[PDB]
Order: structure tokens, then sequence, then C-alpha cells
């Protein structure tokens, strides 16, 4: 019996685990912190609380790897630090992001094995781990973390690469477009303390207008929907209609100046790429995952838009489950357990016979 | 993946059932086909005689209201894991307690029925 560990990279979070828990262990930002002027360098929270003397990396982009030396320090220190295991002696799964270049398969690939002498591996599809978590074969998954959206619809399984769509508009940019509309209340926010009390109030008081004009009535014409925000000092804040105005981006990407439509017209895209004979089975089942499909109302909203857009025949069903910011590393979790692991996995000794491009063929 | 309930699966025509348990697949003792633990999760593989003489299927998850989401995912990826086996060959079906499709109720001459309780999650 062997203990597998499970390790969902992230553009702005990493989760890792054992196969079996029903949480990740450790969750911490995916930063590389190096002396910017002259230990050797930092990852996660010590990074990030010593970025008074270090210059941070962040080597996953929209959920690619940008930064293999950054990246292969982010495990190291995962599987030494975080969870205090020596990688030689574990099967390690891993996940990726919907349509993740080949060459950067087969790099994560060389490196568990070459450098973290894994003896085993896996790598599997965020959005499908996601869709498995929530007990189902089939469904479109809308995946929208820290720096991107996906809408992956997946049939029997297996993802529909041809028909997954991308918005580049995630997390990371809310939190930007909340500093800036709190501003105009006055609020000045800009260093990085000040940008983590700006995530926190998006984190805490944003929530998504099931509709946005009639929230914006309501707000110019009372108070009703004025909340208040204690500082780290002591200062209250008062904040008003920037609590729905900020996620109302994931639908209104022109907000932010972006011409790509929102993510509800994204979802409906995706489904209409698919089969005729597969879209009422996308279409009721919409499964949100990823820490900013956490705002209140979104799952209301969704159904309400996609409602719109098809035909009122057609039975939308919004799934949006309270784990959802986990959801991609629980499926993992439980694939992982699963009597049938043992034979999935790419093995040392099928890695040392066919190297790398292996991955292509056991992992698809 | 060859699990040895796998070996066994779609062999010839009738219904088989098996129960999550712990992460495992494991086969319900036939005289208590029907009866269904609301806090588990259970595949169901139909196999139904061909003119060809070679077999059709249909793979049922079904998802008990009280069962774990380990329970309940580990039934969706056995069902994906089975169809692969199967050649890709079976078509796939979600049955939620309560909620069943005609095919799957008719799949139970007698009637299924629900009980409480179940196998403890294997997380
Ligand atoms: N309750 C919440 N409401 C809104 N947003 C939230 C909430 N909790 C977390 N978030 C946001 O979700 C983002 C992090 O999500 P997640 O961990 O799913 O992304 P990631 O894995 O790092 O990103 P990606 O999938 O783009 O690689 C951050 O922008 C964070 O502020
Ligand atoms: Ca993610
Ligand atoms: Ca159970």
């Amino acid at each position: 019996d062997v203990q597998a560990l499970v390790i969902d990279n992230g553009s702005g979070m990493c989760k890792a685990g054992f196969a079996g828990d029903d949480a990740p262990r450790a969750v911490f930002p995916s930063i590389v912190g190096r002396p910017r002027h002259t230990k050797d360098s930092y990852v996660g929270d010590e990074a990030q609380s010593k970025r008074g003397i270090l210059t941070l990396k962040y080597p996953i982009e929209h959920g690619i790897v940008t930064n293999w030396d950054d990246m292969e320090k982010i495990w190291h220190h995962t599987f030494y630090n975080e969870l205090r295991v020596a990688p030689e002696e574990h099967p390690v799964l891993l996940t990726e992001a919907p349509l993740n270049p080949k060459a950067n398969r087969e790099k994560m690939t060389q490196i568990m094995f070459e450098t973290f002498n894994t003896p085993a591996m896996y790598v599997a599809i965020q959005a499908v781990l996601s869709l498995y978590a929530s007990g189902r074969t089939t469904g479109i998954v809308m995946d929208s973390g820290d720096g991107v959206s996906h809408t992956v619809p997946i049939y029997e399984g297996y993802a529909l690469p041809h028909a997954i769509l991308r918005l580049d508009l995630a997390g990371r940019d809310l939190t930007d477009y909340m500093m800036k509309i709190l501003t105009e209340r006055g609020y000045s926010f800009t260093t990085t303390a000040e940008r983590e009390i700006v995530r926190d109030i998006k984190e805490k008081l944003a929530y998504v207008a099931l509709d946005f004009e009639q929230e914006m009535a309501t707000a110019a014409s009372s108070s009703a929907l004025e909340k208040s925000y204690e500082l780290p000092d002591g200062q209250v804040i008062t904040i008003g209609n920037e609590r729905f105005r900020c996620p109302e981006a994931l639908f209104q990407p022109s907000f932010l100046g972006m011409e790509s439509a929102g993510i509800h017209e994204t979802t409906y895209n995706s489904i209409m790429k698919c089969d005729v004979d597969i879209r009422k089975d996308l279409y009721g089942n919409v499964v949100l995952s990823g820490g900013t499909t956490m705002f209140p109302g979104i799952a209301d909203r969704m159904n309400k838009e996609l409602t719109a857009l098809a035909p009122s025949t057609m039975k939308i069903k919004i799934i949006a489950p309270p784990e959802r910011k986990y959801s991609v590393w629980i499926g993992g979790s439980i694939l992982a357990s699963l009597s049938t692991f043992q034979q999935m996995w790419i093995s040392k000794e099928e890695y040392d016979e066919s190297g790398p491009s292996i991955v292509h063929r056991k992992c698809f | 993946v060859e699990h040895p309930e796998f070996l066994k699966a779609g062999k010839e025509p009738g219904l088989q059932i098996w129960r999550v348990e712990k992460f495992d697949l494991v086969p319900v003792p036939t005289n208590l086909y029907g009866d269904f633990f609301t806090g588990d999760a259970y595949v169901i593989l139909k196999t139904v005689q061909l003119r060809n003489g070679n077999l059709q299927y249909d793979l049922h998850y079904w998802l008990g209201n009280e069962c774990s989401q380990d329970e309940s995912g580990a039934a969706a990826i056995f069902t994906v894991q089975l169809d692969d086996y199967l050649n890709g060959r079976a078509v796939q079906h979600r049955e939620v307690q309560g909620f069943e499709s005609a095919t799957f109720l008719g799949y139970f001459k007698s009637g299924l029925k629900y009980k409480k309780g179940g196998v403890a999650s294997g997380f």
C-alpha cells in the first residue's frame, strides 16, 4: 500500500495534499522569491511575507508554466517543506490547464522523473477532475481561478478540445478592478498589503447582482446595499455598489475594457461548438469551479443568463458546490485513491523506456 | 485498467451491479439486486444481446442522497473506466435517487427499493 500525493498547480495558489484526504493539507501562493539586490530562495507564504527584501516571481501564467526553474523550486518546496515527504517514495498526480502545450506536458513529466525521481506520476486536466468531484461524467465546467477562466465541455469522461474556450479575465483582474473603483470612492489601495485588503474585501463583501441595472438603481437611490469594512488599524470604510460592480466584470468584460464575451456567453459558445446530440446534457450540468466562482449570487445569475440564451425548452442546471475552491484537488484525491489508479500512472520503468513523450499516450 | 471485476464485466446478457466501497468497485450479492443504500453509490451495467452476437451496454451510476463525495466521484470515474474497458461501447447514465430514468427503474422487475444507511466514506 503506497501513498499517492496530489498537487494542483494554480496561477495564484498551489494546492497540495495526500490522495485519500478530503482536502489539501497545504494551500499557498504560487510564488518564488529571491534576494532582490544580493536561504537562497523562498516559496509560498514565507516568500510573500519577506517581499521587503525579495523580488517575487509567479511561474504560472494563465494556468501555463512559463518558468521551469521557478516551478521546480515550487515543487521542491511542496514536497520537502509543505507535505514533508521524500518524493522518490510517492506516486504523484499533477493537474494541468486545459489545452496545456504538448511541450509543457513532457517537461512536467521529465522534471518529476529525472529531477525528483518519483516512482510514478499522472497528469489530469483540472476541469475534468472538477467534474468528477461533482459525481458526473458529462457536463460543462466553468473554471475561473486567479489568472484565467475556462469553459470545458466534457462528454462521458473526456473533455472536447475543439469546444474549450478561454476568457482571459479572472480573480486577479477582479481584485485589480476593485482596487480602481474603490479609489473613485476616495480609497487608495496600492501597496501589496493594501491589495490584500482589497482582495479580502472582494472575497468578503462582493456579490453578483441578479439584475445589474436594477441593482445600480437601488444603490443610487438608497443606502440599503452599503456595507462596512474594518481595516487592519481601525479605520472603517463604506462600500457601496462596488460590491457587485466588481464581479459584474465577469459578465461584462467591457468593464475592464476587454472586447471578449462574458462568462455566460463563453459557456453558451462552448456548448454550441459541441454536437447537437450532447448539448442537452451540457446545459443540464454546468459545473462551476475555482475561487472566482465563489461570489454569492453567481449560480443564480449564470442560470438566468444561460436560460436567456438557450431555447426555453432546454433545462438549465447550474451546479455550485460549496467546496468549489478545491474541487479540482478533491477530484484528484479521489482519482488517485481508486483501486484502479495503480495501472493508469506512468511508472519510472515506462519513463526510462519511452521518455517524456509517454505522457501523450498515457494521460489524455 | 484491468480490475478483477472488469474481467467479469459485460461478458454476457444480463445485469451486474457493484457498490463503491472505499475507493473500490465491490460486487453486490445477486440476492440483493434492487436494494439500494441511500448513503451509497453504485455502478450498474445492463448487457443486452445484439443481432450480430455482440452485446449492447448501458452503464448507470446510481447516487444515493446521502452518499459521500468520494463515493459519487468514484462511481463516476469507475463508469468512465468500465466504458473504456468495453471499447467505448457503453452509454453512460447518471441516476440520482428519486430521479432515476424509466430505463433504469425498468431493470428491476419487482421495483427497486431504498434503505437508509451504507458503508462509511473512504476519506
Ligand atoms: N469567496 C471568494 N469570493 C471571490 N473570489 C474568491 C473567493 N475566495 C477566493 N477567491 C479568488 O479566487 C482566486 C484564486 O482561485 P483559484 O485557487 O481557483 O485559482 P488558481 O488555481 O490559483 O488560478 P488559475 O486556475 O487561474 O490557475 C483569487 O483571485 C481569489 O481572490
Ligand atoms: Ca486553478
Ligand atoms: Ca456511503
